[PDB]
């Protein structure tokens, strides 16, 4: 709610005070990363 | 004069040597292994 404005009743963050005391919203989480990572091998090596 | 035959079959381990002497020379060459046996098959994702 903004006051002295002409709408009330407003949705999501404002721009001007998103934190409101506070610095960092920690999330806890596992990921998973299944990638196609550019290496051939333990072979392309010299076999001596 | 069958001294030959018997000298030549007996002073006939310093050829070895020679081996080295064309060994020395020559340059030599080394390759990495490839990768045997066939290969997995990977596609992208369904696209939109």
């Amino acid at each position: 709610k903004l006051t002295r404005t002409r709408l009330d009743r407003l949705y999501g963050l404002p721009a001007a005070d998103p934190n409101n005391g506070k610095e960092y919203y920690e999330i806890a989480g596992r990921f998973s990363l299944i990638s196609l990572v550019p290496s051939n091998d333990d072979y392309q090596t010299p076999i001596a | 004069a069958s001294l030959i035959y018997r000298q030549l079959l007996t002073n006939s381990y310093t050829v070895d040597l020679s081996d080295e002497i064309q060994e020395i020379g020559s340059t030599k060459s080394q390759n990495v292994t490839i990768n045997p046996g066939p290969f997995a098959q990977t596609g992208y994702a369904p696209v939109n």
